[PDB]
C-alpha cells in the first residue's frame, strides 16, 4: 500500500546543534529524494531543517519505508538537540487533504511512529 | 569531459529515479521510460491530483492506460516547438472538451470563473517551475 512518512524535525534547546549534525540529517533526508520529489531537498541549515514538515512516499511493500525510518530515529536518538517526529498516513487519505497546511494536517490525521 | 561529466550526472538522476518508480511499482513490466518517470513526478508536483478536474489520481493505476495522461496544457500556436516545459498531468476522463483552447480560454478567466480561480489555485500551489506556472496561465 501507499503511504507517507511523515517527518517533522526541529531544534530544541539553545545549546544550538552542530553544522555536522546539521549534515547528517540532510544526508539521511537526501538518500531518499529523487527529481521525483526534488522539493524534500534538504540542506545543512536552519531554513531547510528547523520546524519542518517532509512528506516521503514509501509503498510499504518495500522494506525501504522501515528502513528509512530506523536510520532517522536512530540518528535523533544520537543528538542532543535535534527533535524528530514521525507520524504514517496512507497516500490515498493525504492526496486527498488540502494543500495548503498539507503535511501539518496529515500529522494531525495520521498514526504516530515515534517521536525523540 | 563536459559532455562525460553531464552524461553521467544524467544517468546518476536516473537511476535514482527508476529505482523508486521500481519501488512503486514492482508489477512493472519493463525498465520505465521517460513518460513514465514523468506521470510520477507530475502527480508529487501536483499534490496527487488531476489539474484540470483537481479529482485524486489513484497512484496505483498511474500507468493503466487511458488512466491518466501527459497533455500540453497549450496548443503549438503558443510554443513553435519544445520552447515550453507546459506538460501537465490530468486523468483520462477530463480532457476532452479542450481540444486547442488554451487554459485560460477552457475555463472562462475573462468572466473569472469560481472553476478559472481553483484551476489558477492548483496551478500556483503546485511545485511546477515558476516560468511553467506562467506559460500555463496565458
Amino acid at each position: 500500500a501507499f503511504k507517507r512518512a511523515i517527518i517533522f524535525t526541529s531544534f530544541n534547546g539553545f545549546e544550538k546543534v552542530s553544522r555536522t549534525e546539521k549534515r547528517r540529517l540532510a544526508k539521511i533526508i537526501n538518500a531518499r529524494v529523487s527529481i521525483i520529489d526534488e522539493y524534500l531537498r534538504a540542506k545543512d541549515t536552519n531554513a531547510s531543517l528547523d520546524g519542518q514538515y517532509r512528506a516521503f512516499l514509501f509503498n510499504d511493500e518495500s522494506p525501504a519505508m522501515t528502513e528509512f525510518l530506523a536510520k532517522l530515529k536512530a540518528f535523533a536518538e544520537s543528538c542532543t538537540g535535534i527533535s524528530i517526529d514521525a507520524w504514517e498516513i496512507e497516500e490515498s487519505e493525504y492526496v486527498r487533504l488540502p494543500v495548503e497546511r498539507r503535511d501539518f494536517l496529515a500529522a494531525a490525521n495520521g498514526k504516530e511512529i515515534f517521536k525523540i | 569531459g563536459e559532455i562525460e561529466k553531464r552524461q553521467e550526472e544524467n544517468r546518476k538522476d536516473r537511476e535514482k529515479a527508476a529505482a523508486k518508480f521500481r519501488e512503486y511499482f514492482p508489477n512493472f513490466v519493463g525498465e520505465p521510460k521517460s513518460k513514465d518517470i514523468l506521470k510520477l513526478r507530475l502527480y508529487e508536483q501536483q499534490h496527487g491530483k488531476c489539474l484540470y478536474s483537481g479529482k485524486e489520481i489513484n497512484l496505483g493505476r498511474l500507468n493503466e492506460k487511458g488512466y491518466v495522461e501527459i497533455d500540453h496544457a497549450l496548443p503549438f500556436s503558443r510554443t513553435w516547438d519544445d520552447s515550453f516545459n507546459n506538460k501537465v498531468l490530468v486523468l483520462g476522463s477530463e480532457n476532452q472538451n479542450k481540444g486547442n483552447q488554451t487554459p485560460y480560454e477552457y475555463f472562462n478567466g475573462k468572466d473569472n470563473s469560481r472553476e478559472w480561480q481553483e484551476f489558477k489555485a492548483r496551478v500556483e500551489t503546485s511545485r511546477f517551475p515558476r516560468s511553467k506556472k506562467q506559460r500555463i496561465l496565458l
